[PDB]
């Protein structure tokens, strides 16, 4: 039955009939050949994705669905912090609640309402058979039931081993099947002793059963606006992306500009980087953190542009206690971190590591 | 007691210098000045920096990375001093070097050494 | 049986086996209670010093406080704060001298005030508890000055500011009895009463002379502000008791802590904090040993306990260690604290039986002063 | 070594706590940190204030007044610590009282305790 | 066999009997000489620290110098001054940090300069002598910075002012060879040569890689500035030697302080200052003992002496105490100094016979660093 | 012959033939009934003395001759300081060089010259006899020899036990014949621990065989001008007494204002006090020293006048390192020091204290 639910989800996931002009499935933006991210070029490069209508652009980068099923449902943790949920701003409580949204979003799949989704599902005899077997007779003739059911199937599909195989080099080493290279080992050591570990490890102490290199908390690391992406989204030059504060029920201005810590799994292959795709190269995302610790002139410069990084989109609520570590990564340690993070690439994407590396 | 003999870990007393997580501790154990194994004492400031070591736990046979974070901004506690150096490398490998005062990132820029905590931060290898 | 290190090991191993996650953080100390005890280490005149905050019930260090040169600690009897008057220099032990008072939160141990004392006015002396003292409302701290002459400095803790120096006669120590009144001990063998609740000059009056020239009153008398009882041993273990609860000094019947036969067999008090007083029991505790007449600051191995009203001896404990200072918790079945400067250890005893219950070692370089709050 | 026994003076070694002139010294002997019996060590400041005692000299049978003047403006030496109290009176008789830091009158206002010198300043009586 | 305390007791008694008068005063230490030796006590990370100035020949403390938190001491080889880089805080171990350099007259011990180092730039680490270093003309002090990155601070001792920080690569330690040049050791296993002017980027040249990644070079190499010899042991007692006397690094053949059999039987170097070098004899001294491979900071009970040219062992001394640190006087018939951190005692030995001649005890809380001048 | 020289000085000492109008001897100003000081009242009370002409007053207080024979000749000591000599400014090397000076000073004994002195010595048959026996035939016929020899005789007399008997209560206590009262013993203890000891004990450490309570050094303690005395002396409102700088051969301005530390023996009976007689009462001289240490307003007031002590005559070269001790003498310590200083009174003058 769990099998059966996921297997239905698997069908929906690549079905373009869930988009208004039938051009677009979940898998168009979350492409399995690219660690469930969007390889397609748009007006802002690969920063933001283009919807079913062929011209609406989003304002955020399409994230991977790999390991998304390890993320807890939105809640407040034992230390009193918000944690978990789905979307870069956590506005969806969980995968089930997220899945319906791209379907109805006019900048994405653009179905006009739930009824229209139910009608598309009805048209397919396989869905009538598959859904009714799991949910009961007539599930597809009631729009809300059908919509909820489709969302559960997709959420189940995303919780299968396919999305979270734990077969990266890192997993192999931790299992004792092989060893890191010297450089990889140096990256591992640097990652766990430097500030990265305060945010990009599941646990504050002890060992995770299924590590996904994020604590699922929300942080403002003081990123600039991605000009070309913001342009393409049409939200307006004076728009401000408030992150977590956009979640309904969050009102506290202290949450403005904070985003969910992303799993670093497959990070080497899911460029460009950050919630707005502002940085093309992984090395650059690493270097960004030096702006808070290095004294030297070059730390203020984005090496992709040759100009200063830019002022934070949201200048308040920066995680300064964590970011201002008092230590700057030299080029050796940046190389080591790049080497370590490549070890977090799932086995099937290892050939993608080039891209000439 | 023979200081030059191979160090033997135990898992029964965190205030002793042979407790297994202290395999590369240099200073004082925080639990002896009103902290705990993994928390700082009142009035001190918890660093975000650390040196690490892979410490063997005799109770479950696993090897864990311990991040030695300092509690800073008080004079040295003077209680339960310890210096172990399992896997400890010279200063040019600073991630494994334990003569360094690892107080960076502490609140109020505190840089004086009081004592050290011994939390597990991951698995060795 | 199980030590605190063992318990913590056991708890840590269970948390790891259970996969319990926990945020490394700065602890807060437990709430102050009757069995909290403070030990100050003057460190044999070192330029920097330490105070240890101890749970006398578990025998556990629960916090520390750093100090400067020969600091004077105080502890509010109600548990609401602690403070010290302390001294630092700009280059360790040399350079510009700054005297200051710090007030601390007794659970976070953070400073809540830092009040500069102008013109480096503190008396620098091996640590006498009643050379710096709180008024019973907690709003004022009074500190003694020796140079150029005996004087008392007034510090407003509520407004966080130094107020003024008071000129006094040739007297010593400060025993506050009201928000605007304290007593001092004069060379001539009287007490002086100083009423100072005005920015104008204080009213100073003297008691009768209550001891002669050749009876020597030690540097560490016990004073219970809540009882108004001042318990003042001599070098021979004769005890003066003065009752300051009415506002004027009443002189209570003298009691001899040691018998005549003991005093002929060389018994004498000796140590640092030689005397303690438990208020609710109205009981005196005195560190005594057989000693030469001029070995009065050496450690002692015995404590005699006596009823304060009658002088009757209630016990004589063999302490089992070289003890320099004593005090007691002020709660019902009190602890007797016994500090060894030489061992740098606090021995914690049952006051009724005298038996050692537990101890706390590694208390600095030369710990000497024990303070408790009287929270009842 | 019996700390409660009557102190017995000797005139054969100035660095020991039973040297005759040290009968009411409290602190550290200055000879042990680069001063001498009656001079301060380099870098310290000699007080003009003192406590006094009548000390018996077992070389000649006479009783002399020793003025215990502190050497000030350094942290305590930590060498040859001694505390004797022959004749020593409580603080309200300060001329004979030795817990006081007798640093008054030292240059540069030095008031930290380093060590104590033991010069004879007159005959006792 | 008359001790210094006995000698002094006799001289004072003679003065008393002769009626000799003398003015109590502040002494000057004797002229710096080859047998002066300095012992620094980092005090196990205490906020304040001490240095002892010792006459190695008499075995006498001749002076002290106070310091702050983990200070770095230096001694001019010609005996003209000493100095240190130090760190203090406005409230003992908390509050505003001040880093500074003090220069002292070596006979009066008075400070002759106090030079503030802006923005608190010192590296706070257990004390490694070559983390702070004098150029050979004495005019410049160079100190290491770790945070936010490796850097070297330039302090002008003649003009008494901080100059600027120099950017360096991921390198460690500071071995000056000229008024404007020094070497460091880099993570990659090369040395870096750093030549600097009054402004602009310094000239940085790397040598070849001279050791592999799994060979560990200790934190306390010996460097003779006057010979331009750097003597760098590894954890196994392999010793690298680098001749810098030309102004450029040349690598000497490696020697082994222990035999293949001794190593197989568990001999390894161990301690703090594990190696000493005598310039005029061209000899190397190494603390060694039988120890587990990860007990490299423990004391050792043996010193091996070898010819630096050929590697031949010349002696193996049983030191008779737990020795942490060694050094030698640079004169003829040198003393071998052996400092026990645990005993707080400097044991002074005949370097030729190994024999203990005298010792100096009570050297603070955890003394670790022995420094001498090479005045020849 | 030592005996004989001093016996001759004993006669000269009380001989008024050594003064121009024959009205005064050494003993008129240095009166043996008053510890060798002057009991006569002049224009400025007892502060300064009146010479042979009945009119001229000096500008300094007549000091005791008791214990003056213990003062070393003027020299520079092992610490580099000037020490010893005679007169409050040390301008005389020793007693011999001092003794002829009052004889010829127009403000004192006022003899015109040496020849005049000789001619008086020659008029006395006992002197021709006594001097010739000691110095040879012709001695009184040569004015320089006669004058030197009279000086030598006077100096010898002053070195006898009569002037320096060491029989004060202090001396008796130190011989173990009696004890100090508790008040006197306190005073002794205060005197020895406070800054008094830095100047008013012969030795910096150790014990003196013959303590006279001065180190014989020169110090400026910052005294004001005694206006009634300065007026009586006639030296002028612009005069400055430069102390030791007045010694011939001393030229350093840093010595200006510094005077010889007087012996405190017999101090209780030789008021008024200081080089100018400025203070009448011994308690007042003690309280002066609190001006450097007390924070109280009363310490700035001379209790004899109710007015400020006054600007120092020489407001430079003060002995501030000794004087600014950081400790104030309370009244009970002042009482103690008065009681101690009275124990320094020679036995024959104890009736002067009642
Ligand atoms: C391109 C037009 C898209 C299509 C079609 C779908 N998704 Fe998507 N996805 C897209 C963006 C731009 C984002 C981030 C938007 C934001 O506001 O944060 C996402 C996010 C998700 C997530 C959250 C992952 C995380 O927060 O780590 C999930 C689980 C998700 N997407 C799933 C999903 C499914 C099931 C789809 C078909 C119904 C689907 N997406 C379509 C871009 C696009
Ligand atoms: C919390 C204070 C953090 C610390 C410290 C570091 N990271 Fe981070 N990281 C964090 C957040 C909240 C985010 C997303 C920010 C946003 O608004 O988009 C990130 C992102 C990254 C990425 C990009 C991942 C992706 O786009 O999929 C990388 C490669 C990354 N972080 C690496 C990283 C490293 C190496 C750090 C140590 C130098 C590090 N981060 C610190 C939160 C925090
Ligand atoms: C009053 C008119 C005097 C007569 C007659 C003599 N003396 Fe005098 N004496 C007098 C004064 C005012 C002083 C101090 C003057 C000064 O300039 O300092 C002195 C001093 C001496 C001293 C020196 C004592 C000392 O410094 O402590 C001596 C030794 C001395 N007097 C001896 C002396 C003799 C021997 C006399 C007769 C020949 C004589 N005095 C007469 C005032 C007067
Ligand atoms: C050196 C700095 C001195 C110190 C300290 C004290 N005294 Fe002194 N005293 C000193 C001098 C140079 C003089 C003469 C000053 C002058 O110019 O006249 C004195 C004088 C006295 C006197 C007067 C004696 C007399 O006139 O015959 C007294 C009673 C006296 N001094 C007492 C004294 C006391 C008690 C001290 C400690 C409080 C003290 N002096 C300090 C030099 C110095
Ligand atoms: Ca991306
Ligand atoms: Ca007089
Ligand atoms: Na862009
Ligand atoms: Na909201
Ligand atoms: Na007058
Ligand atoms: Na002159």
């Amino acid at each position: 039955a769990d099998d059966a639910l996921a297997a239905l989800g698997a069908q929906l996931f690549v079905d373009p009939a869930l988009s208004r002009n039938a051009t677009q499935s979940c898998a168009t933006c979350h492409d399995p050949a690219r660690a469930f991210t969007d390889p397609r070029e748009g007006k802002a490069g690969l920063a933001v994705s283009v919807g079913d209508d062929g011209q609406s652009h989003g304002d955020r980068n399409t994230p991977t669905l790999g390991y998304a099923a390890l993320v807890p449902a939105f809640h407040r943790d034992a230390n009193g912090k918000y944690k978990g949920g789905q979307f870069w701003d956590g506005r969806a409580d969980d995968l089930k609640q997220q899945a319906g949204q791209p379907m109805l979003n006019p900048v994405e799949m653009a179905m006009p309402d739930r009824a229209a989704v139910a009608a598309r599902l009805r048209d397919d005899p396989a869905y009538r058979t598959g859904f009714e077997a799991l949910f009961g007779k007539g599930v597809l003739d009631d729009p809300e039931r059908a919509f909820d059911a489709a969302a559960e199937a997709l959420a189940a599909y995303q919780a299968t081993g396919e999305f979270s195989p734990f077969d990266s080099k890192y997993d192999r080493v931790m299992r004792g099947e092989e060893k890191f290279t010297p450089l990889e080992e140096f990256g591992y050591t640097v990652f766990i002793t430097w500030n990265c570990r305060l945010c990009h490890m599941q646990r504050k102490q002890g060992v995770a059963e299924r590590e996904t290199f994020t604590n699922f908390e929300y942080h403002n690391i003081g990123l600039p606006v991605n000009e070309t992406a913001r342009e393409a989204s049409g939200l307006g030059a004076d728009h401000v992306d408030h992150g977590l504060l956009a979640r309904p029920g969050i009102e506290d201005p202290a949450q403005s500009g904070r985003f969910k810590v992303p799993s670093l799994r497959n990070v080497a292959v899911t460029g460009p980087y950050m919630h707005n795709g502002v940085f093309t190269d992984l090395r650059t995302a690493i270097l960004f953190y030096n702006k808070y610790t290095s004294r030297r002139p070059e730390a203020k410069i984005n090496p992709e542009t040759g100009a200063p990084w830019g002022e934070p989109e949201v200048a308040r609520n920066l995680s300064l206690a964590e970011l201002q570590s008092g230590l700057m990564l030299d080029d050796g340690r940046v190389d080591a971190l790049v080497a370590f993070l490549e070890t977090l690439t799932d086995r099937r994407y290892e050939p993608l590591l080039e891209e000439s590396r | 007691t023979d200081p030059r003999a191979k160090w033997v870990p135990q898992d029964n007393d965190i205030q002793a210098c042979d407790y297994w997580r202290h395999c590369s501790i240099d200073g004082n154990i925080c639990d002896c000045s009103g902290g705990s194994l993994t928390n700082c004492p009142p009035g001190t400031k918890l660093a975000t920096a650390s040196w690490v070591a892979s410490c063997y736990n005799p109770t479950d046979g696993q090897s864990y990375l311990i991040a030695y974070r300092d509690c800073c901004g008080y004079n040295v506690s003077g209680r339960c001093p310890c210096l172990n150096t399992e896997g400890e490398l010279p200063v040019y490998r600073p991630e494994f070097a334990n003569d360094i005062i690892w107080c960076f990132g502490a609140e109020d820029d505190a840089m004086t050494y009081h004592c050290t905590i011994s939390p597990i931060v991951g698995k060795a290898s | 049986q199980e030590t605190q290190g063992q318990a913590a090991a056991r708890a840590a191993a269970a948390d790891l086996a259970a996969g319990q996650d926990d945020e490394p953080r700065i602890l807060e100390a437990p709430a102050p209670d009757a069995r909290r005890v403070y030990v100050n280490d003057p460190a044999h005149f070192a330029a920097v010093t330490q105070q240890f905050v101890i749970d006398g019930e578990a025998g556990r260090v629960i916090g520390m406080i750093d100090g400067g040169f020969l600091p004077n600690p105080v502890v509010a009897d109600d548990g609401s704060f602690i403070a010290h008057a302390s001294t630092v220099f700009s280059r360790i032990a040399r350079g510009e001298r700054t005297d200051y008072v710090e007030v601390f939160d007794p659970v976070t141990l953070l400073p809540t005030a830092d009040i500069e004392l102008p013109d480096a006015p503190r008396f620098l002396v091996g640590t006498y508890p009643w050379m710096t003292s709180l008024t019973p409302d907690g709003k004022t701290l009074l500190f003694y000055q020796f140079s150029p002459a005996p004087a008392v400095g007034v510090v407003d803790l509520e407004g966080k500011a130094f107020k003024r120096m008071l000129d006094v006669p040739d007297c010593y120590h400060i025993f506050p009895t009201a928000p605007d009144t304290f007593f001092m001990h004069c060379r001539d063998g009287s007490l002086a009463k100083v009423a100072f609740g005005t920015e104008g000059t204080p009213e100073i009056t003297h008691t009768e002379v209550f001891h002669p020239e050749d009876e020597f009153l030690i540097n560490h008398p016990a004073y219970s502000q809540k009882a108004g009882r001042l318990v003042w041993p001599t070098y021979t273990g004769k005890i003066h008791q003065i009752d300051l609860s009415s506002g004027d000094a009443k002189f209570l019947p003298a009691v001899e802590a040691l018998t005549e036969a003991e005093r002929a067999d060389g018994w004498r008090p000796g140590g640092w904090q030689q005397v303690a007083y438990h208020r609710a029991l109205d009981r005196i505790y005195l560190l005594v040993d057989q000693r030469d007449e001029w070995r009065h600051k050496t450690a002692s191995r015995f404590v005699v306990v006596l009823d304060a009203k009658t002088g009757e001896r209630l016990a004589k404990f063999e302490m089992g260690h070289e003890i320099d200072s004593i005090n007691v918790s002020q709660d019902e079945k009190p602890l007797l604290y016994a500090l060894s400067t030489g061992d740098k250890t606090l021995y914690i005893h049952d006051a009724e039986s005298g038996e050692e219950l537990r101890s706390v070692n590694q208390l600095g370089h030369g710990p000497q002063v024990i303070t408790t709050a009287d929270m009842g």
